[PDB]
């Protein structure tokens, strides 16, 4: 169960530097932010899916 | 060279490397700054 | 035509025909400064000997008293005291009243409250000629300077003591003890102060000398420039050109300033940041920051001290703080 | 008889800024 | 963005050109809000994880783990670390906020609208409605209504604070009856500000708090619904400047204030800012230090009460200028001071002379001494004690370093206020940019004397 | 005073801060009996012996009449929370002594003519004797300044310079012997108390004190004065 | 010099206060915390003493109408007694050291509220506390 | 006592009113400024030339 | 310190509060390369 907690929380890490190094550009090019929409949804549920599964996996582990 | 420092200086590498990406990107595709 | 007596008094206060602006920070300013200046006179010529240490050994200061001007002074307020308020009509009698120090803590009140109003004058005289409201900006650095010297540290120190004595004599005793207890030479804040302060002269003479060099002629030998430069004229009298051609050729050509306004702006803005900076510091030592510790910093291999300059500089603390009060210490720390 | 000295020094000190204030030459715009 | 071409503001002054850009303008308030979320949860994370068990948490450096400390998370009796998992819980919830308002704050200064004045009436706003502003207000007086009673609900329901007066040693304590007496509470706020009146620094046990958050909150609570249905009076029409940077220098002086009072509150405090977490006071070390002196050459036999320093005024106990036995030395300056460990040797008088001279308790002794030894006393580089010792401790006590930036900060936010403030008076009336060539004042005055 | 022991340690002590009222001796109540009282004669252990001067007057050397002062150093002089033994015997007569507690408070006034003049008041070693009607004896008075008080020019007894650094030149100053040696010598005072009130319920007692000592001499640079102190005194027998 | 004799000395406690100030020793032992947990005849003799004290100096101090005095002896020699009584409550079984919690917060509550009332500066009130408290005390000592 | 004094310093006292006579003063010099600049309120105001309507003031 | 799950994770906790002043030299960053307009 530890090692499911932390490549959950790896998985979690990796995915809020993708976020943070892509929303900004996808955000500011012309017509992106219009286009790419699907992408950005799809991470931020990612996101907040990897998060919930940490949080509810902690509980374990500690 | 401790394993620790390595890894911390890993970790600053790739946090200060995130400033200054976003800006050459969107600088070489002609974005909206 | 003003009829209301309330009305009548704002336009004679607001009023920019006067001779000496008033205002409604002047209201404030000039009973409290006429109080403290008339204070401080009576006080440095005639005031009996002031317990300052608390411990029963008053300090002369008065010119009445065996004094000139160069060794009198004001005695701050006795150490047993502390930071308590002691107004005139707290006293038993104006004998007590005098023998503890209670006219240094009215003149530095007075003084606080006058100052501060002095500023907020300047600013409205400011907005009444139609000016920028900047030049009260500027004196926010000796303002903050004079009150971290006169009020934030005694706050920090826990009495009215520690406080800066209103003297010649008694200034250079203030700084000697604050060498001594905080090491402000080493402190990068005084270090900032000192670079403000010399760089506001050397820029002041540069500023000075090349405005003096690049005069344009409207004068015979036997009569002064002054005379050259008429009040009120509308054309300038030097050649910014000139000057910035030979200063640019002393040094290089990008290091001059060409435009008179930011030249103006860098004059006023060294030495106000360097005085913000230096009264942050004072201030900040006042809560016991002090300045850097390079005492023991060098070590050979065995583990033996090799000395230095900083390590000669503590030498120097050492002597002038087991002396600073001699008989006010019964217990080896001064945590305080 | 040094303190007269002393306070006679800075009454005309005093006296001078004074005088130097309130009777100035006044500018006068040409 | 923008550019000086079509705004007349340098890059240097950059922010100014969103002064009239509703959406923009929020966004970058959302981003720094994130901003202080974020560094709240990674200083959090940070000393959570550089704290050891065997030191106290004065002596780690620590300044964000004592403020939950009082808060009674993870503390036991008399002081003492327990468990150290809420710092962590606190410190990752706030780290995962910032994600969010971070989020938030790039999209509205980005992509989202850039000015909700036409598209979200309820949103937008003008500077010189009087009314919308009032309305904001209000509603942010509300809010921090309810902050304060979220904070009143903890000592009560939730498992109380820290009570560092606490009978049996400090403890985490339930506040049941709270003091909400209009004379307590106009006691402190109307109090002079010099020594021994202290103003409100000199709070002495949670029931004061507690008591004055309930007044706190319900008159934010109140001065909200006020605001929300009313608008500004003649009287209030006829004295301020309205305009966004008046607003600004408004809020500039009023934190200005409050960054003073806090600076005073870390440096005096000891109810709000237990000893146990924060380590000695100014005061508190010198009294400890007589204290632990008294006690040593009182085991040594000797007289103390009768003892006679080289002044001839007392060596260890002397005279208040009121009246009360107090601590000899250069520590009479001091003898305002209260603290939990002295509190008990003291008498109506002042100190019981046969108290502590045959009831001191072995946890006093040992508090003074720590207490002494921990003077709130530094250097820049982090060497404890006076300017005149050597390089053997690494100590600068949390309150120096609170009490220090938050001066520096009130300040530099008074110096602030100043600026804006004649800035904007200037600006409304017209001449911000320099005097008219053509109507100069001072040419149709009349010359002075 | 105007209030007794049982009022004084009903209050707290954030209500007497301030007040002035911890520089103050109690007084009995309405129970008390006049005098010696029904003290069963024995010797009880003192304690809670204070005594609050009233009035200070100041006789300077070369003068036969005693003038009137002006205190500049406040609130600090009540000695207070003294303890001592006491004996009566069943003819009348008292023995007083005083061992510890906080029995010695310097105190500056000022006179007539405008001098400051410090005295150390004290009862230390205390030693009284009589009948009820008026106790007369004798107290030790130590020195205002220690051995190890340094003068404005670092000049002690014990620890200082032992002439004047400044006058190099100077090499004996033989003008200036008399300064540059000091001596911190004690003297002895009188006092002659009275027993006004006893309360054998709880064992106190109260009266009125008149002692007579000297000033300081700066270590014996100086003609010391007389001055007569006179105030109420209080006390608890146990 | 001239010699003494304080050889004794130490055994009165006189290495105390060089002992808190040690910053090699750990806060467990500057504060004795640590001696204490590891001798709980310490703890013991503790808790026996504040308890006797409270009984007798508090009746003493309420019948007189002596606040601060007894507030002072509510936290002069007590003022161990929580970490005492938490230290000597630790070495329980679980369902004996959970009784004994309880029992220790429903006394701690009533030492609260005989505070309060002492701070209110009323009588009967806080010899009914005072009451309430000495049998709350009874309760928790029998249980441990 | 020796002598007398007021006694008051590091109380804390409401604004350090020992004395209702204080407290008398302070109201009484305030409610004379007041009013006198309660009257004058209104014509004050009418040389602005304008009317004390919700856009009255110096605004940006 | 951490919890014995959250160990690895260290040097990760160890160099985030600078992040808010690397966010200030990222403004000056991206403003110089818009060329200061
Ligand atoms: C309405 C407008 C104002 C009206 C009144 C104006 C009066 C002006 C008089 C003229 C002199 C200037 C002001 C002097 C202030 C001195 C403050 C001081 O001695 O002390 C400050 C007090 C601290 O009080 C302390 O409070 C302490 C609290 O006591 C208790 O505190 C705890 C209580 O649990 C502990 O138990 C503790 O042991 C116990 O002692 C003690 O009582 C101390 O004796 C007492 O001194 O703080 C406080 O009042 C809180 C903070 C006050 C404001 C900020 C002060 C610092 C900044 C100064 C101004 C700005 C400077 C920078 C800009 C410069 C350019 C313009
Ligand atoms: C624009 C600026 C232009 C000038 C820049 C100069 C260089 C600054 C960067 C380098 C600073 C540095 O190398 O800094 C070094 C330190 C980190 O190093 C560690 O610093 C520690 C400091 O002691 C702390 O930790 C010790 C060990 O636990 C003790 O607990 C001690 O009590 C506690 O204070 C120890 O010395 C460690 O051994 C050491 O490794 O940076 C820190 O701490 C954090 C640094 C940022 C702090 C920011 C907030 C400051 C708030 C206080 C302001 C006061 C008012 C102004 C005063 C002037
Ligand atoms: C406290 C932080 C801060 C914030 C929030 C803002 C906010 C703002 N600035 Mg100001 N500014 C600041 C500091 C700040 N500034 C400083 C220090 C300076 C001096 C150098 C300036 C000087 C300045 C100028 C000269 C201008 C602004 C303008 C703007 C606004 C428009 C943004 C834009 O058009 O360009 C944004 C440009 C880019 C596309 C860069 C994108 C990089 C992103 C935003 C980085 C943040 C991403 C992060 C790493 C990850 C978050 C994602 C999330 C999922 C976690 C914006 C609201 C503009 C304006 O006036 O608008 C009318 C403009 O003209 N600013
Ligand atoms: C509390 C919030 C606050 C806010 C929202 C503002 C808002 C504003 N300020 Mg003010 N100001 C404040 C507090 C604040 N100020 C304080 C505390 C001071 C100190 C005296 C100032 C001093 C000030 C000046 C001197 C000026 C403004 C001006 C302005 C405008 C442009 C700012 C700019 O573009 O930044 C760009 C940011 C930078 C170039 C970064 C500089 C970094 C500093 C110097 C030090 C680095 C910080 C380090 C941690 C210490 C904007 C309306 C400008 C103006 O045009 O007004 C209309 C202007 O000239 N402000
Ligand atoms: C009725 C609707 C409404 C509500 C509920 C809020 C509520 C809020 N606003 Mg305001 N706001 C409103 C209308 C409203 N606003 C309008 C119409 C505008 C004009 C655009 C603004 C402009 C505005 C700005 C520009 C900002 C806020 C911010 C905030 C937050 C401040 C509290 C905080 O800092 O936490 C700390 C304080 C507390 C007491 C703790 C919370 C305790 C809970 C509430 C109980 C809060 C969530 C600030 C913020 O935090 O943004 C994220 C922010 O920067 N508001
Ligand atoms: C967030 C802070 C806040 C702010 C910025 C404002 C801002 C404003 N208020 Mg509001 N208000 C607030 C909270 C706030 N209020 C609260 C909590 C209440 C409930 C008491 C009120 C009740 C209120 C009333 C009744 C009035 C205003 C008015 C005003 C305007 C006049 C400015 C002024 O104060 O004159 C400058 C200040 C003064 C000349 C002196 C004030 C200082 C007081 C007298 C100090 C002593 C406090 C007082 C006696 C309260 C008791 C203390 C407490 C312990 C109970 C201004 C828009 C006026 C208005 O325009 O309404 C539409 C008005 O008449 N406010
Ligand atoms: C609050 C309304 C403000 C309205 C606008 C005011 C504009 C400015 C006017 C001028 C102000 C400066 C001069 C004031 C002189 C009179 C006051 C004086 O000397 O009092 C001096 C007196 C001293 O009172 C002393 O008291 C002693 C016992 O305690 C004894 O009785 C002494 O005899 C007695 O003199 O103190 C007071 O009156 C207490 C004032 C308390 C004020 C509380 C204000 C609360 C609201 C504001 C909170 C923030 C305040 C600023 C904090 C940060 C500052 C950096
Ligand atoms: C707003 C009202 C309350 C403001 C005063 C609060 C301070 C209370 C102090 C102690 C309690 C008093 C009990 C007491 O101790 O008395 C004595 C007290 C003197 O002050 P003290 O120092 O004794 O206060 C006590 C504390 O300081 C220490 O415990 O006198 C007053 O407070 C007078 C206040 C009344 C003046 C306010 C009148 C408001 C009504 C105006 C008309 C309204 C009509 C509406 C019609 C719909
Ligand atoms: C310690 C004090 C002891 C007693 C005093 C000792 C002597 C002190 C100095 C006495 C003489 C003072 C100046 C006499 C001439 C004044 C003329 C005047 O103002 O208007 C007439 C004069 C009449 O001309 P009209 O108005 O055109 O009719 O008015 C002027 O404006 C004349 C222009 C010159 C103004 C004064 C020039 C400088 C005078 C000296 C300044 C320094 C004084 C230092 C001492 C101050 C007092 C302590
Ligand atoms: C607009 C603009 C700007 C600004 C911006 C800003 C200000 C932003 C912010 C932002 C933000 C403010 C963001 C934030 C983010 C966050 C995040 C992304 C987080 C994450 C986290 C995590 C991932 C965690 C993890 C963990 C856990 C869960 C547990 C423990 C361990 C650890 C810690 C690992 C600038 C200046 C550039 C200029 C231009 C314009
Ligand atoms: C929580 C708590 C508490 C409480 C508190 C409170 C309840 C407070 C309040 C407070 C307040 C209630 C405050 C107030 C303030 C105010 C102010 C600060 C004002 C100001 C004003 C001004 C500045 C004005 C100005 C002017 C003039 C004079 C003229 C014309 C123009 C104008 C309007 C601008 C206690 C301490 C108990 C305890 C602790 C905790
Ligand atoms: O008084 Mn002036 O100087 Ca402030 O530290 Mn402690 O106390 Mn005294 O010695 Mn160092
Ligand atoms: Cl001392
Ligand atoms: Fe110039």
């Amino acid at each position: 169960m530890l090692l499911i907690f932390q490549l959950a929380l790896f998985a979690f890490i990796v995915v809020s530097f993708l976020l943070v190094v892509g929303v900004p550009v996808v955000l500011a090019t012309p017509e992106g932010w219009a286009e790419n929409k699907g992408t950005v949804f799809s991470g931020i549920g990612i996101w907040f899916l990897l998060v919930f599964l940490v949080g509810i996996l902690n509980s374990f582990v500690v | 060279m401790n394993l620790e420092i390595v890894l911390q200086l890993t970790a600053l590498l790739f946090i200060v490397a995130a400033g200054p990406l976003v800006i050459v990107l969107l600088s070489s595709r002609g974005g909206n700054l | 035509e003003s009829t209301s007596l309330w009305a009548r008094f704002c336009e004679w206060v607001t009023s920019t025909e006067n001779r000496l602006y008033i205002g409604w920070f002047g209201v404030l300013m000039i009973p409290t400064l006429l109080t403290a200046t008339s204070v401080f006179i009576i006080a440095f010529i005639a005031a009996p000997p002031v317990d300052i240490d608390g411990i029963r050994e008053p300090v002369s200061g008065s010119l009445l008293y065996g004094n000139n001007i160069i060794t009198g002074a004001i005695i701050p307020t006795s150490n047993a005291i502390g930071l308590h308020f002691y107004p005139i009509w707290e006293a038993a009698s104006l004998d007590e009243w005098l023998y503890n120090g209670g006219p240094y803590q009215l003149i530095v009140c007075h003084f606080f409250l006058g100052v501060c109003s002095y500023m907020g004058r300047e600013w409205e005289l400011s907005f009444r000629l139609g000016m920028r409201p900047w030049i009260a900006v500027a004196y926010s650095a000796p303002v903050a300077a004079a009150t971290a010297v006169f009020i934030i540290y005694p706050l920090g120190q826990g009495s009215f003591s520690d406080g800066m004595p209103l003297g010649i004599s008694g200034t250079f005793n203030f700084m000697i003890v604050f060498q001594a207890e905080h090491n402000i030479l080493m402190h990068p804040f005084h270090m900032l102060g000192v670079a403000g302060v010399f760089g506001g002269s050397l820029f002041s003479a540069m500023h000075g000398s090349l405005v003096t060099s690049s005069l344009i002629r409207e004068t015979t030998e036997n009569e002064s420039a002054n005379e050259g430069y008429k009040f009120g004229q509308e054309e300038e009298t030097y050649n910014i050109v000139a000057a910035h051609g030979y200063f640019g050729r002393l040094i290089f050509q990008y290091a001059s300033f060409n435009n008179s306004r930011s030249l103006h702006f860098f004059l006023a803005a060294w030495p106000v940041v360097g005085i913000w900076f230096t009264a942050l510091g004072i201030s900040t030592m006042a809560f016991n920051l002090n300045g850097f510790n390079f005492n023991q910093s060098v070590v050979d291999s065995q583990g033996r001290v090799i000395n230095t300059w900083a390590d000669i500089i503590n030498r120097a603390n050492l002597g002038m703080e087991v002396m600073h009060e001699r008989n006010a210490h019964n217990f080896p720390l001064d945590l305080a | 008889m040094e303190a007269l000295v002393y306070t006679f020094l800075l009454v005309g000190t005093l006296g001078i800024i004074f005088f130097a204030i309130f009777f100035r030459e006044p500018p006068r715009i040409v | 963005g923008r550019d000086q071409e079509s705004t007349g503001f340098a890059w240097w002054a950059g922010n100014a050109r969103l002064i009239n850009l509703s959406g923009k303008l929020l966004g970058a308030h959302v981003a720094h809000a994130g901003l202080i979320v974020f560094w709240a949860g990674a200083m959090n994370l940070f000393e959570v994880a550089h704290f050891v068990p065997e030191k106290p948490m004065y002596e780690q450096g620590l300044i964000l783990l004592p403020h939950l400390a009082t808060l009674g998370y993870g503390v036991g009796p008399g002081g003492e670390v327990i468990d150290t998992y809420p710092y962590f819980v606190s410190g990752v919830l706030h780290l995962i906020s910032s994600a969010v308002l971070g989020f938030g704050g790039v999209y509205h200064s980005l992509v989202g609208p850039e000015t909700l004045e036409e598209s979200f009436p309820f949103f937008g706003y003008v500077w010189k409605d009087k009314n919308k502003m009032t309305t904001i207000l209000g509603i942010h007086l509300i809010v921090l209504g309810l902050g304060a009673w979220l904070l009143v609900w903890k000592a009560m329901y939730f498992g109380g604070i820290y009570d560092t007066w606490a009978p049996g040693g400090g403890d985490v304590r339930i506040i049941t009856n709270p003091t909400v007496s209009p004379g307590v509470i106009f006691g402190y706020l109307f109090r002079s500000p010099f020594g021994g009146d202290g103003w409100i620094v000199s709070v002495d046990n949670m029931e004061d708090v507690i008591g004055g958050h309930i007044w706190i909150g319900t008159l934010c609570i109140f001065g909200g619904i006020w605001h929300i249905l009313t608008k500004p009076w003649a009287w209030a029409r006829r004295a301020f400047v309205w305009s966004g940077e008046a607003y600004l220098s408004y809020s500039l002086g009023a934190i200005s204030i409050m960054g003073f009072t806090a600076c005073c509150m870390a440096w005096f405090n000891t109810t709000a800012y237990p000893s146990e977490f924060y380590g000695p006071t100014g005061p508190e070390a010198s009294q400890s230090q007589t204290f632990t002196f008294l006690v040593r050459d009182q085991r040594l036999g000797a007289n103390v009460a009768s003892a006679q320093g080289p002044t001839g005024l007392g060596k260890y106990l002397m005279r208040s200028p009121t009246g009360e036995i107090i601590f000899g030395g250069e520590t009479m300056r001091f003898w305002d001071f209260r603290g939990p460990w002295l509190e008990p040797l003291r008498g109506p008088n002042g100190l019981d002379l046969n108290k502590l001279k045959n009831d001191i308790q072995p946890w006093q002794e040992r508090r003074a001494a720590e207490y002494m030894t921990h003077a709130p006393l530094g250097s820049l580089n982090s060497v404890g004690g006076v300017a005149t010792e050597i390089n053997a401790v690494n100590y600068v006590s949390p309150r120096s370093w609170l009490a220090t930036s938050h001066f520096c900060l009130g300040f530099f936010f008074f110096v602030g206020h100043l600026w804006h403030a004649g800035r904007a008076r200037a600006a409304a009336a017209g001449f911000e940019k320099g005097i008219d060539r053509d109507n100069e004042p001072v040419l149709s005055m009349r010359p002075l004397d | 005073g105007n209030f007794t022991f049982d009022e004084l340690q009903a209050k707290s002590y954030l209500e007497v801060k301030g007040s002035t009222l911890a520089n103050q001796c109690p007084i009995l109540g309405a129970d008390a009996q006049q005098g010696l009282g029904d003290v069963k004669p024995g010797t009880f252990q003192l304690d809670k012996f204070c005594m609050e001067p009233s009035s200070f007057k100041v006789k300077m050397p070369g003068s036969k009449e005693f003038e009137p002062s002006t205190l500049l150093t406040r609130n600090t002089y009540s000695l207070d929370q003294m303890t001592g033994s006491v004996t009566v015997k069943g003819d009348g007569s008292v023995a007083l002594k005083q061992q510890d507690g906080i029995d010695f408070a310097p105190v500056t006034v000022k006179i007539r003519g405008g001098e400051m003049v410090p005295f150390m008041f004290t009862v230390k070693n205390l030693n009284i004797e009589g009948k009820a009607d008026g106790l007369t004896g004798d107290f030790t008075v130590p020195s205002y300044r220690g051995a190890t008080f340094m003068d404005p020019q670092g000049r002690g007894a014990a620890s200082g310079w032992e002439y004047v650094k400044g006058l190099a030149a100077a090499g004996a100053q033989e003008e200036l012997a008399a300064e540059n040696v000091k001596s911190a010598a004690a003297t002895v005072g009188e006092a002659a108390f009275a027993i006004a009130s006893t309360d054998a319920a709880t064992g106190e007692i109260a009266g009125v004190f008149v002692t007579r000592q000297l000033a300081d001499d700066d270590l014996g640079s100086k003609d010391p004065a007389t001055i007569e102190i006179e105030g109420i005194w209080y006390g608890q027998l146990s | 010099l001239d010699l003494f004799d304080d050889r004794k000395a130490r055994q009165a406690g006189f290495d105390i206060i060089y002992e808190a100030r040690d910053l090699d020793l750990p806060q467990g032992v500057r504060d004795g915390l640590a001696q204490a947990r590891e001798n709980l005849d310490v703890a013991k003799a503790r808790i026996k003493e504040a308890e006797k004290r409270i009984d007798a100096d508090l009746d003493a101090y309420i019948a007189k109408a002596y606040w601060t005095e007894g507030r002072n002896e509510l936290r002069r020699q007590v003022g161990t007694l929580r970490f005492d009584l938490n230290a000597v409550a630790d070495t329980l079984p679980k369902a004996a050291k959970k009784e004994a919690q309880a029992a220790k917060n429903e006394f701690l509550a009533a030492v609260e509220a005989l505070d309060l009332q002492l701070r209110k500066k009323n009588g009967d009130k806080a010899a009914a506390a005072l009451a309430d408290t000495k049998a709350k005390l009874d309760a928790v000592i029998a249980k441990l | 006592l020796v002598d007398d004094r007021l006694a008051g310093e590091g109380t804390g006292k409401i604004l350090g009113i020992n004395d209702p006579s204080l407290f008398w003063a302070i109201t009484i010099v305030f409610t004379i400024v007041w009013g006198v600049f309660y009257v004058s309120t209104r014509e004050i105001d009418a040389a602005s030339d304008r009317e004390n309507d919700d856009d009255f003031g110096l605004t940006l | 310190k951490l919890p014995e799950a959250y160990a690895p994770f260290d040097p990760i906790v160890d160099v985030l509060p600078v992040i808010p002043v690397l966010f200030l030299l990222l403004a000056l960053v991206w403003q110089a390369s818009v060329s200061f307009r």
